[PDB]
């Protein structure tokens, strides 16, 4: 049984630059019949089927742009995208077909590298309709920033709180190459009315000092 | 300079499986689509190569191996199979790269009261090497006494007739088989798709 | 198709020897085995001897075993029946037969219905 | 095109039920093709399940799925099947059928995939995130406590595509999904034009429209 591991796991490269992706296999995938390596390269965008780009390690598939190029022999292979573009941002899987069972790599994300952009932070106190469910959610939103790397801490009543917050990040905007994050703190209505000041503190590489955005309960 | 695959698949005469026929294909354009878009074949198994991509691939030599066997034995024409055909008549290597194409030939190769012209090797001391062709007719020692070219109890003729009749169960009807092997050496690649 | 023409029949004394031939013409490449049969007047046609064309391995009915020899020259496409120690009970018309059927078991040519048949050659064995 | 594969509709099943999804090959030359099944769970990789040659239904399973699924094929309708006997919660994922005209061949044809989800459905509760003051302000909808995905949200039915971010749902400890949908508009327009989010959750067939606006 062959196993494939790609390096790196994730990858950010600016427009116009080159990304390369390693894929090393447990055992060699060379047919001797025809001096060809049995390894291939798949691109998958969110909400799309995998697309074949490269087969026989190095042969391009129909309707695949020139800049995509596969190489390697034996155990180590690479897929190099010269001149990265907008519409290249996706996950890249290597796959062998030397033998069944067929096996894939873990996959590799590629995204656009960009000048740092500080997030614009806003805080939403809980709905008044939501407070009739018996539940209260405070959400903090970091809007149009790069990189994604960013720490958001909740401070309910000037006390740091842990692990009753959850985050979600948009995939990179196609046009400004930015992310947006939402840190959502949930607690019950009962616990909600035990505290008065709710604050959201953001440290990001684009901010010289942590930006806090707070509110007092029902003001 | 079209490849004479017509000569191979549409042939009037097919070889006995034990004495299987090999055509070496070179110096021609191969339109593979004429095979795979055909409705005529019942088995079309390809190992290590895809018929749809051959149309823009060049090879140094393509080998067409043709013979008759019964339906039940078509599944033995595969790498890593065992049985009479695989072991004693025609042997694919484990790492085979090529296509296994077969069709029911009951309309041609059966006749009422049986067609017995088609043979196979029933006995042999040892398995065939891959793509070996054995046309020996030495008497086979099945018991503990040496035969020295005389048939007897436990001393048999190594070959036997298939019995092809039109009423036969599909398992026992005649199938024509072609095996395509692909060769890519450091020499002029003379066997090319139309593109 | 093949044509079978036998020769060598005639009058012979009991204890003597006599050799029949069968010459094969036409699609001779097909020959897997040849057989000799005989028919005594008004009695059943009876299997005598068979020879596999390859190797020349022979099978005989018990009635002639130890007396008769079947042999063949491949180049000449001719099979022979050597009838040694001729007996009164050998008096009959002798027929050669040809099949392109290959069985691994030589004894099956004793029961197999063959493909083509000769015209028959009369052997008459004289007393004592 | 030589060959395209079409897959069965998306399936809303509950633990213990069985399921047999399909993948029908459309084209001449189907006899050459081997159909493969690939499993990809939300956020995770591709997992190769098995492959079948419908010619004689020769199938191979990956050790990860031998005895846990069965792969049939009906050659007479160019269809391959992936069947369970009892769906586990484990089994919620998208399933791709993938074709290559051979064994040891790249899979050059991929169906749209079929998403199977193994749990009871619940409609989303929609809560507004009203703005406050300045330059240009943000506002949004909280779509909370629902199963399963997706939920869609548009703003004034699509009269607002400018400055919209709908967040990837995060499954809570609740075992229900939640996400926020926000949009940024000039502080000018907050008191002139009204902004209404239109949320569709098709698995519970509930479509909710909450208007957002500032309160005292």
């Amino acid at each position: 049984d062959i196993q494939l591991t790609q390096s790196p796991d994730s990858l950010a490269v600016s427009l116009g630059e080159r990304a390369t992706i390693n894929c090393k296999s447990s055992q060699s995938v060379l047919y001797s019949s025809i001096n060809k390596n049995y390894l291939a390269w798949y691109q998958q965008k969110p909400g799309q089927p995998p697309k074949l780009l490269i087969y026989w390690a190095s042969t391009r598939e129909s309707g695949v742009p020139d800049r995509f190029s596969g190489s390697g022999s034996g155990t180590d292979f690479t897929l190099t995208i010269s001149s990265l573009q907008a519409e290249d941002v996706a996950v890249y899987y290597c796959q062998q077909y030397y033998s069944t069972p067929y096996t894939f790599g873990q996959g590799t994300k590629v995204e656009i590298k960009r000048t740092v952009a500080a997030p614009s932070v806003f805080i939403f106190p809980p709905s008044d309709e939501q407070l009739k469910s018996g539940t209260a959610s405070v959400v903090c939103l970091l809007n149009n920033f790069y990189p994604r790397e960013a720490k958001v801490q909740w401070k309910v009543d000037n006390a740091l709180q842990s692990g009753n917050s959850q985050e979600s990040v948009t995939e990179q905007d196609s046009k400004d190459s930015t992310y947006s994050l939402s840190s959502t703190l949930t607690l019950s209505k009962a616990d909600y009315e035990k505290h008065k000041v709710y604050a959201c503190e953001v440290t990001h590489q684009g901010l010289s000092s942590p930006v806090t955005k707070s509110f007092n309960r029902g003001e | 300079n079209l490849c004479p695959f017509g000569e191979v698949f549409n042939a009037t005469r097919f070889a006995s499986v034990y004495a299987w026929n090999r055509k070496r294909i070179s110096n021609c354009v191969a339109d593979y689509s004429v095979l795979y878009n055909s409705a005529s074949f019942s088995t079309f198994k390809c190992y290590g190569v895809s018929p749809t991509k051959l149309n823009d691939l060049c090879f140094t030599n393509v080998y067409a191996d043709s013979f008759v066997i019964r339906g039940d034995e078509v599944r033995q024409i595969a790498p890593g199979q065992t049985g009479k055909i695989a072991d004693y008549n025609y042997k694919l290597p484990d790492d085979f790269t090529g296509c296994v194409i077969a069709w029911n030939s009951n309309n041609l190769d059966s006749k009422v009261g049986g067609n017995y012209n088609y043979l196979y090797r029933l006995f042999r001391k040892s398995n065939l090497k891959p793509f070996e062709r054995d046309i020996s007719t030495e008497i086979y020692q099945a018991g503990s006494t040496p035969c020295n070219g005389v048939e007897g109890f436990n001393c048999y003729f190594p070959l036997q007739s298939y019995g092809f009749q039109p009423t036969n169960g599909v398992g026992y009807q005649p199938y024509r088989v072609v095996v395509l092997s692909f060769e890519l050496l450091h020499a002029p690649a003379t066997v090319c798709g139309p593109k | 198709q093949v044509q079978l023409v036998e020769s060598g029949g005639g009058l012979m004394q009991a204890g003597g020897s006599l050799r029949l031939s069968c010459a094969v013409s036409g699609r001779t490449f097909s020959t897997a085995a040849m057989g000799w049969f005989r028919q005594a007047p008004g009695k059943e046609r009876e299997f005598v001897a068979a020879i596999r064309w390859s190797g020349g391995s022979a099978y005989y009915a018990d009635s002639v075993k130890g007396r008769f020899t079947i042999s063949r020259d491949k180049a000449k496409n001719t099979v022979y029946l050597q009838m040694n120690s001729l007996k009164y009970e050998d008096t009959a018309v002798y027929y050669c037969a040809q099949t392109h059927y290959v069985s691994y078991l030589l004894s099956d040519y004793a029961t197999w219905p063959y493909d083509y048949w000769g015209q028959g050659t009369q052997v008459t064995v004289s007393s004592k | 095109t030589q060959m395209q594969l079409v897959q069965s509709g998306t399936e809303v099943k509950k633990p213990g039920e069985s399921l047999k999804i399909s993948c029908k090959g459309s084209g001449y030359g189907f006899i050459t093709y081997w159909i493969g099944w690939v499993r990809q769970m939300p956020g995770k990789g591709l997992e190769w399940m098995g492959i079948i040659y419908p010619g004689d239904s020769e199938t191979r399973y990956s050790p990860s799925f031998q005895g846990q699924v069965t792969i049939s094929a009906d050659k007479s309708i160019n269809t391959a099947y992936l069947q369970w006997s009892s769906l586990k919660a484990s089994d919620t994922a998208i399933y791709y059928c993938a074709g290559g005209s051979g064994i040891s061949t790249p899979m050059d044809v991929w169906g749209q995939g079929t998403t199977v989800t193994v749990a009871s459905t619940k409609g989303p509760s929609v809560f507004p995130l009203a703005p406050s003051s300045g330059g240009t302000a943000a506002l949004g909808c909280l779509v909370k406590d629902y199963f399963p995905e997706p939920v869609t949200v548009s703003w004034n039915s699509g009269a607002l595509t400018s400055g919209v971010h709908t967040f990837p749902a995060v499954l809570q400890s609740s075992g229900l999904y939640s996400l926020s949908s926000v949009v940024t508009v000039p502080s000018s327009s907050l008191g002139t034009q009204t902004y209404i989010c239109n949320v569709n959750h098709k698995p519970s067939n509930t479509k909710v429209d909450k208007k957002v606006e500032p309160k005292s």
